[PDB]
């Protein structure tokens, strides 16, 4: 293969630079950019004229000039390298290996951006997964193949959750039928953005607990130049892509903090003077979110899965920032670490009001779950909820002037949150998490309990 | 411990692979000594000129400024010499700004990705 | 050398044309008189040098020379004592030849090329040296100022100079190649010093208060942010954090800061001593100064000669603290220097690389090995002045992703004069968790179950303080209130400290830790009295009371006997009731 | 005593784990570099024909 | 509100507030400074010994103190009532309202330093001395009169 280089490069500014009389790159190409000391960068052509090119550049831009600095074209398209012997390593955000040990022989060369997956030929996601984690085995339920982020504020605990998990996130054949045959979970960690001390905290977690021997690692610290986070979810993602519908595995992703990878999208977006959405960011956005969101679920005919939870940071820790507003336009379900729960020291601090899964109701019942498994999650719903809006009501009237099944309430309220909410690193089955909820609900009177069928609410109250 | 022994493969098939490359830059640095390269390079720079019309000059090692320049008359194409440019020889296209690189070094290192698949398949 | 002239002077903006070929982030003098700008936007053969000094009176034709190098500091020995400006030259210097008044393009070295420096080598001729491999050592003030190799320079020693003493620019040790080294290298400072590798931190840095270290502590490789709306302190925090630490040396930056918090620490810090050493205590500390009417684009690269000098005295193996003052106000000169370069902004007018920059600035913390294999670590502190109090900011929050302590100085707590205004409701620390065995060592064995009640305390007297407000204080039972009135003993005894004390300024983790046992066993013993049945307008007015509210003022060598008797007066006072 | 013999059980029980911890780990490593050796033997038993053919496909 | 970007970048910048209020204005008095948001940052500088009388510092802290309590609890005395308050408590509220009747409210007046430093201990006299916590014992002797 012949080398191409164009010269010329008329401006360089910020992210972008320009190349003129250049009309042989195709659109969306990589290039490398070679400066005067000999120092490779890399870039990706992002428009192309007859008479120009502007390219973004991925690695930081000083040290460059104007009569050096040639730009050799590669990979027409974008591809990434993917092999089958690469579920021990660890790679930075392009995909170069940076463990010491040599790059890998690819098996295929993947298109980076992907393709969008037949809505004829996926399948509806169907089997429960358990989490050990009684807030989201009971009420907000994932399954397999299944888009959930996981929303959370400043400074609260959301790497720890995320970490437990993937530690513990089986699959149960016990109650379906299936056989045991177990596979557990390949996980593809990316990460955009990470410090050191969440670095440090996912890897001794990994070694930990045994997975770095099933998990590839896509790290961009943050001191890496901002602007290779437009690769690195793509890069988690053809991965996954790959190991999951070509090898019949499992595969866990989990996206760290798309708050760091949307500002890297709106530092582009705005070199480019591109019209925005609302606090700034571009008007594009939800087509990159849902670029990225949508390379998950199931295939109809193969064994594979993928099972996404990105995390969110919000930055006011609220849901109408346009990040979560968007990210929860697009998947499927979202669970809501809440900054007031966690001052109690309660620990997974999610709260269930505004937190669901939208693919539940497929996944849990009878013959795969238990057949009193979505009515509990609306009856815990209901009373929790209304506990809540009568806390509302003791914060003006005191505590004296509540009736009675007034403070039942009031105390399932709390007996919830630190009985049922708070667990430490335990795991918890869905039998106990059941039974906990039971034992929580025998505080009510049973002629209050409304949306329970009677038989249910026969064999189990008290 | 399944580690260990996981990266201990990795590494020695790795330089399996580095040492077959080394021979590989060996065997084409000892190509321009026998006296099959002339007729070489002559296709290379022909292929070029193919890809980049209007190309204005031709750069090369003098180790073929004499030679290829009876045999680039007919190109119509200038010829000089800047050396350092072994195994190969490089088209400038029009007025600078544009210049097209063909060169065994760089036909190498830019075709080892689909040859290292292909060259452990034969090997193992 | 590509060499050029003036075309547009926009404001403090210098286009100049004629410069194909500069590199970008280049040092190029501008001007006449030789001032220092800086390269962005090439575009065509044109440069777009932001000049860093005030721009009145340059004409266009003047020529523009670059110099072919980003932004160097020089580093070396004779920092330490020193106040530097911005671009790192000593203001003391400018003092003596220049006047009283700062004027604009004056050239003198960072490090004085005249001292006398006494040199002892480590090396033979034929030690192979490597990046970061110390050479030999020079005695500053109190310390054994060890120089090291540049960290790109490879090779073998070919000859050493003998011990004598010596100048800074003297070549001391030649390799077998033609590299001299002196004792002094510059480095790029937007380029982070190498680390061998990154451990994690489980050590903590003692800031010498008594909520920062007790409620909220934060570890020796760490970062921390101060927001706080005006008025609420946060300037006294900083010097107390000057002053009362563990760091080995202290760089304190202030960038865009009132000219008078510089004047008090070079006027009161020689007259100290840092519980270390001995010695005054501007002997460990470099501040960098940019006060807030010295030019505005000098404070955005006066906190990277802040960070890469305290990344030297890390890779020679201290325990550095970094202090930047007003963030912020480094935000707002890259927002001047962004629309003055017209860009399209984003979140109330700040360049949308904000948090791309001020992460990797926090990002250079940490507690490594050094590329010598003596390990170092350098801690970050800083401060945030957002606008309007409104912690909702873009500084804030694009801070608050990833540093890893944050303290909320409340200003309306501040306004009935509670000192130092940490809330204790907003203000977190991520590093409680790493540091218990550190604590179970070295302080107690139940001292974070000893903090842990002090914080249930607090945040039982907070959740209740609704209702204390809603309905009649005396109106509520007396086992609850109880916990109002030692809430009252906290937030006035433990949280309090005067800064302006002699000796309530500086409390160690004895003293916070023999404050927080005396009013757990007045709670204990109170609780459990008022269980049997007594008088909580009886309880109230004992005397060992004020003997605890009086503890926070006693000496630290005076403390253990002080405490042993008060914790017998607590048993002695609860029986007679 | 209860305590005292619940900690004597800890102790050799330490040294158990730690035991079996050494000889497994020194037993991966030699089969570790077994089998690094057991690729080196197939390397150079076709190195040859891997050149000619890379050797051919990058030539003109 | 202090929150307008005239207030607060003035008070980045400078060392201190003072702060006329709104509420002391529709009393009649005058100059209506309330004292309890403004503050010096410096001002342990500027008085003391020598360059004022000694007892300054402790003097003004002691006002502080003691305006603080009391008008807290004329705040608490609006809520609960106008008897349900133990003895101290009238002493802080006739302090109080001696204190901004006549310490405040000043008028026309060219007050020395020292006028109004003994309208301070004038005022301070109607307390207890174990009311008065931050005085050490040498000025509360030589002084309160
Ligand atoms: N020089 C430039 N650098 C970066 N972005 C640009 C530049 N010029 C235009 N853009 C952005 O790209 C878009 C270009 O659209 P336009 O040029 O009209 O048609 P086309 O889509 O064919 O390029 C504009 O909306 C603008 O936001």
């Amino acid at each position: 293969l012949l080398k191409k280089e164009y010269t010329g490069i008329t401006y360089i500014s910020g992210p972008l630079l320009f190349v003129e009389n250049a009309k042989d790159l195709a659109y969306g190409a990589i290039v490398d950019i070679k400066d005067g000391t000999g120092r490779v960068r890399g870039g990706q052509v992002i428009e192309v004229s007859e008479e120009y090119a502007v390219i973004q550049v991925f690695e930081e831009t000083t040290g460059l000039d104007l009569a050096t600095t040639s730009v050799s074209l590669v990979e027409d398209v974008a591809r990434l390298g993917v092999s089958k012997e690469m579920l021990g390593r660890r790679f930075n955000g392009i995909g170069k290996p940076i463990d010491g040990l040599p790059p890998i022989t690819p098996e295929k060369r993947l298109p980076i951006t992907g393709l969008p997956l037949n809505p004829v030929a996926r399948r509806k996601p169907e089997q429960f997964i358990q989490t050990g984690i009684s807030t989201i085995d009971v009420m907000n339920t994932l399954v397999r193949g299944q888009k959930l982020p996981i929303f959370s504020g400043s400074g609260l605990p959301a790497n720890e959750i995320a970490a437990q998990i993937a530690r513990q996130a089986t699959v149960r054949p016990d109650l379906s039928g299936e056989g045991e045959k177990e596979e557990p979970f390949a996980v593809v960690f990316a990460a955009m953005g990470i410090t050191q001390r969440e670095l440090s905290y996912f890897i001794q977690e990994f070694e930990r607990t045994g997975a770095l021997s099933r998990s590839v690692l896509f790290l961009n610290k943050a001191d890496d130049p901002t602007i290779e986070r437009i690769l690195t979810p793509r890069m988690a993602l053809t991965v996954a892509e790959y190991l999951a519908f070509e090898h019949d595995y499992h595969v866990l992703v989990i996206l760290t903090d798309m708050t760091n990878y949307c500002e890297a999208l709106r530092e582009i977006g705005a070199a480019r003077e591109e019209i925005p959405g609302r606090r700034g960011y571009p008007g594009y956005m939800y087509t990159d979110l849902a670029t990225i969101y949508e390379r998950a679920g199931v295939v109809e005919g193969k064994k594979g899965s993928v099972t996404q939870i990105p995390i969110l940071s919000m930055p006011d820790d609220d849901r109408t920032h346009p990040i979560p507003d968007l990210t929860g336009y697009i998947t499927e379900g979202q669970i809501q670490l809440s900054r007031e729960l966690h001052r109690k020291g309660i620990y997974p601090p999610i709260d269930p009001l505004p937190s669901l899964s939208r693919l539940m109701n497929n996944g849990v019942g009878k013959g795969k779950t238990r057949e009193d498994h979505k009515q509990v999650s609306d009856q815990l719903y209901s009373a929790y909820a209304n506990g809540v809006d009568i806390r509302k009501l003791v914060a003006i009237i005191g505590e004296d002037a509540l009736t009675e099944n007034d403070r039942r309430y009031l105390q399932f309220a709390d007996a919830f949150e630190r009985f049922f909410i708070n667990q430490g690193q335990q795991n918890r089955s869905i039998e106990e998490s059941l039974q906990i909820a039971w034992a929580l609900l025998s505080m009510l009177p049973q002629g209050e309990l409304k949306r329970i069928s009677k038989d249910h609410i026969g064999k189990y109250y008290g | 411990g399944e580690l260990l022994v996981a990266t201990a493969r990795t590494q020695a098939r790795g330089e399996v692979l580095e040492e077959v490359r080394r021979r590989v830059r060996e065997a084409l640095e000892a190509l321009p000594q026998k006296p099959e390269w002339p007729e070489v390079v002559r296709k290379l720079a022909l292929e070029a000129l193919e890809a980049l019309p209007g190309a204005k000059a031709l750069v090369a090692n003098p180790e073929d400024l004499p030679h290829l320049e009876a045999l680039a008359r007919e190109r119509g194409v200038e010829l000089q010499a800047e050396p350092a440019l072994r195994l190969g020889v490089r088209a400038v296209g029009a007025e600078g700004k544009t210049q097209v690189e063909n060169s065994l070094l760089a036909r190498l290192d830019r075709a080892w990705d689909a040859l290292s698949s292909k060259v452990a398949q034969a090997l193992w | 050398m590509i060499q050029g002239v003036i075309q547009k002077i926009a404001g403090p903006a210098v286009i100049a044309k004629g410069m194909l070929g500069a590199r970008m982030y280049d040092i190029c003098k501008v001007g006449e008189e030789g001032l220092v700008g800086e390269i962005i936007r090439l575009d065509g053969d044109t440069a777009f040098v932001q000049v860093y000094e005030d721009t009145s009176g340059l004409k266009v034709g003047e020529p523009v020379v670059s110099t072919g190098l980003p932004l160097a500091v020089e580093l070396g020995p004779g920092m330490l004592n020193g106040i530097y400006d911005g671009i790192q030259r000593p203001l003391e210097r400018i003092r003596e030849k220049t006047g009283i008044y700062i004027t604009r393009g004056v050239v003198v070295h960072a490090l004085d090329r005249e001292k006398k420096w006494a040199w002892t080598p480590m090396v033979k001729p034929g030690d192979e040296v490597r990046g970061g491999m110390v050479l030999g050592t020079v005695p500053e003030f109190g310390f054994t100022h060890k120089i090291l190799v540049p960290p790109d320079v490879r090779g073998r020693v070919k000859e050493v100079k003998p011990a004598g003493e010596y100048t800074v620019e003297e070549p001391v040790v030649v390799l077998e190649d033609g590299t001299e080294l002196k004792m002094y290298h510059t480095w790029p400072v937007r380029r982070a010093r190498p680390v061998q590798r990154k451990l994690d931190p489980n050590t903590p840095f003692l800031t010498g208060m008594r909520i920062l270290d007790v409620l909220f502590p934060v570890a020796m490789g760490g970062t921390a942010a101060i927001p706080g709306p005006f008025g609420s302190g946060k300037t006294v925090t900083q010097q107390s954090l000057a002053k009362w630490s563990n760091a080995d040396v202290v760089v304190y930056v202030g960038c865009g800061e009132r000219g008078n918090e510089m004047t008090d620490v070079l006027v009161e810090f020689p007259e100290l001593t840092d519980p270390k050493t001995g010695g005054p205590l501007m002997h460990r500390t470099v501040l960098i100064a940019n006060t807030s009417n010295m030019p505005v684009a000098a404070r955005e690269a006066s906190i990277y000669v802040g960070v890469t000098i305290a990344e030297y005295f890390r890779d020679q193996g201290f325990s550095v603290a970094l202090m930047a003052d007003s963030t912020s106000r480094w935000a707002e000169a890259l927002r001047e220097i962004s629309s003055r370069l017209e860009e399209m902004p984003a979140e109330e007018g700040y360049p949308p690389y904000l948090a791309a920059r001020l992460a990797a600035f926090y990002e250079r913390a940490g507690k490594v090995i050094t590329l010598g294999g003596e390990e170092g670590a350098v801690t970050i502190v800083g401060a945030v002045s957002p606008p309007g109090g409104d912690m909702s900011e873009p500084v804030t929050q694009s801070t608050l992703r990833i540093v890893g302590a944050f303290w909320r100085l409340d200003a309306s707590l501040a306004f009935r004069r509670h000192f130092p205004a940490i809330n204790w409701n907003g203000s977190y620390s991520l590093f409680t968790s790493a540091l218990d065995p550190w604590y179970r060592e070295n302080v107690a064995e139940d001292y974070p179950e000893l903090r842990d009640a002090i914080s249930e305390l607090l945040q039982r007297e907070a959740g209740l303080q609704e209702i204390v407000q809603l309905v009649g204080p005396d109106a509520l039972q007396d086992a609850e209130r109880l916990v109002i009135e030692v809430g009252r003993i906290i937030r006035e005894d433990f949280l309090q400290q005067n800064a302006y004390h002699e000796v309530d300024a500086y409390c160690s983790m004895k003293k916070a830790y023999g404050i927080m046992k005396m009013i757990l066993a007045f709670y204990k013993e109170a609780e459990a009295a008022i269980k049997r049945g007594v008088s909580i307008d009886e309880i109230l007015q004992l005397p060992v009371l004020e003997r605890i509210g009086r503890a926070r003022y006693v000496s630290e060598e005076e403390f253990p006997a002080y405490f042993e008797e008060a914790m017998k007066e607590i048993q002695g006072a609860f029986k007679a009731l | 005593e209860a305590e005292a013999k619940a900690k004597a059980l800890e102790a050799q029980y330490r040294e158990r784990e730690r035991a079996e911890t050494e000889a497994l780990l020194a037993r991966y490593r030699e089969r570790a570099e077994a089998e690094a050796k057991a690729v080196r033997e197939k390397a150079m038993a076709r190195l040859d024909e891997a050149v000619a053919l890379v050797l051919k496909e990058v030539l003109p």
